[PDB]
């Protein structure tokens, strides 16, 4: 079926078959130029690469390495999305009838790439999808189902990773060590279109994390680190860019000195601690390590002494020696704080604390829990997700490169010296949305941004803001109900405040529920039609309530 | 600071 493709849509009159000439013109049209004088070059790496052309001796009479080689053709597959059908045909030709032992073989490994990052055009898709049913037993599958994932998981922004050569070579799925908070780490099974989502998802299923909400995968190499969140990224597209990293500082594609995190980044609006019990283990060891390295950095002293006590009891109990305690304390507090002053009046105050508060002498996972949303109050930006925003136009946020923490407590924006120039409370947020712009309106200013992240920026604080509005108990009025002789009837003006009386905001199937009015005091029923939840998981202060109306 | 988490290195965008 790829002949009568060929037969259709080939311009030059090009050979549907094996050549071992350059080409003077691609095997489709393209409107565009450049488009068109790249198709030509990477047909003469393809050849190059799969030995129909030789290579040179020390325009293309320039040399590459294979891998070099295989960027180049994938790389412009990437970036310009047209060539993605015409490099396919130059694969499929090349491949068509190739009688030459190696070159088949070598003409397959690129499909195995080049089918791992990017896909083909609506209009080609069946007819490769025949070219590869008929294909080796060996490879014939592989291909096939490299391009279901790819086609089901988006095109990859990068190139292939040397990883993934080997990959190819093996044929084979790919092992990676995924370190969990707990100094454990969980090795998963991952190909080409693996996405931070699905690494997520096994973690979970691996360590039975029902609350998966916020938790993040991130990657660090070299004295530098990123996020791939739980999102739709592809790992193997960090793992590139991790390589062209170590390439650029003089090591091995191959030395490849990067790890994979998996880390709780965000805290939700709704965040309960003793909702799961998995969550609060691994959230709470990441938090004491946290204290360690000096990360989760404490404003007061009293609340370092607290949570070394909840550690001590939960590795002790209402047992109280010294001999433990002078021992955990080195072990917990940072080198620069516990060298500031004796372990006398160090494991003194930590056990004076524990004295104090525990004289209940609680379950270990309740002080776990405890801590773990001691920590999500004290420190909102230490667990937001950032982004890179540049403001466009708008009043109180003068400056023009700023960096955005979208967290729990609300939107936080970020001098690039790290002060905080303006903070919004999602009850605050009248629209946020993408256009590469993002018109952001509050209660009273809006503003326009550009940010590359804007999508993603705009879907989360919809994840957060439609969250906090289905726990909803609270609204305000509408329109007045002045009352009646019916007593069943709630009497309420406009702007009034309403408490929804344990209807969560999400039931709004039904037209009517019941409540009682804040400043009346009067409890009666309610036109769900009349109602604007506000989406507060606390009772709305009258500052808010004043810029509401 | 926040751009640079003690332990992981420093971030980017």
């Amino acid at each position: 079926t790829f002949p009568k493709f060929a037969v259709t849509y080939f311009q030059k009159s090009a050979s549907h078959t094996h050549i071992q000439k350059p080409l003077r013109y691609p095997l489709l049209y393209h409107e565009n130029d450049t488009d068109h004088s790249a198709a030509l070059d990477v047909w003469i790496i393809i050849l190059r690469f799969m030995g129909d052309l030789p290579e040179p001796v020390v325009i293309s009479d320039r040399p590459m390495s294979n891998l070099e080689k295989v960027h180049f053709i994938v790389g412009y597959a990437i970036m310009r999305p047209g060539l993605r059908d015409e490099i396919y045909c130059q694969i499929c030709k090349q491949l068509s009838e190739n009688y030459k032992t190696s070159s088949r073989a070598r003409g397959w490994i690129l499909l195995s790439l080049c089918l791992g990052c990017f896909p083909p055009s609506e209009r080609f898709m069946k007819y490769l999808l025949n070219f590869i049913s008929q294909g080796p037993p060996s490879y014939g599958p592989f291909c096939a189902e490299r391009l279901q994932r790819t086609f089901a998981n988006g095109v990859r922004a990068e190139p292939p990773t040397w990883l993934e050569l080997q990959a190819v070579k093996s044929k084979k799925h790919i092992p990676i060590q995924v370190i969990l908070a707990t100094g454990r780490s969980l090795t998963i099974s991952v190909d080409s279109a693996s996405t931070s989502r699905e690494i997520c998802q096994h973690v979970a299923q691996k360590q039975g994390l029902r609350d998966n909400l916020g938790f993040s995968l991130q990657v660090a190499v070299y004295d530098k680190f990123w996020s791939l969140g739980s999102g739709c990224d592809h790992l193997m597209d960090a793992v590139a860019q991790c390589e062209q990293l170590a390439r650029e500082r003089g090591e091995s594609q191959r030395q490849a000195p990067w790890r994979i995190y998996f880390r709780k980044e965000f805290f939700t609006p709704w965040h309960d601690s003793q909702e799961d019990p998995v969550s609060t283990e691994l959230i709470y060891h990441q938090v004491l390590r946290g204290v360690w390295s000096g990360e989760y950095n404490f404003e007061k002293e009293e609340e370092l002494v607290e949570l070394l006590a909840r550690h001590c009891y939960v590795q002790l109990g209402a047992t109280v020696k010294s001999n433990a305690v002078q021992e955990l304390l080195p072990s917990c507090v940072p080198s620069k704080l516990y060298r500031t002053k004796s372990p006398e009046k160090w494991a003194s105050l930590v056990t004076a604390a524990h004295a104090k508060a525990q004289y209940t002498q609680a379950t270990p996972l309740a002080v776990r829990e405890q801590t773990v949303e001691a920590a999500r109050l004290l420190w909102p930006l230490l667990f937001s997700r950032l982004f890179e925003v540049t403001t466009l136009s708008g009043p109180r946020l003068p400056k023009t490169q700023l960096v955005l923490a979208i967290n729990w407590k609300g939107m936080y924006f970020l001098d690039q010296k790290e002060r905080t120039l303006l903070g919004l409370s999602f009850a605050e947020v009248m629209g946020l949305v993408a256009n590469k712009k993002l018109l952001l309106a509050t209660l009273q200013e809006e503003y326009e941004f550009v940010s590359p992240s804007s999508v993603a920026i705009a879907e989360m604080v919809a994840l957060f803001l439609g969250g906090l509005k289905e726990r909803s108990v609270f609204a305000m009025a509408l329109q007045d109900r002045r009352a009646t002789d019916d007593i069943t009837l709630l009497p309420f003006k406009k702007g009034d405040l309403l408490i929804l009386t344990k209807k969560q905001g999400l039931l709004a199937s039904e037209n009517w529920a019941l409540g009682q009015n804040d400043r009346t005091g009067k409890t009666g029923l309610v036109p769900t039609a009349c109602l604007y939840t506000i989406p507060s998981v606390t009772k709305p202060s009258t500052q808010l309530l004043s810029l509401l109306a | 600071s926040i751009l640079n988490r003690p332990g992981l290195g420093s971030i980017v965008f």
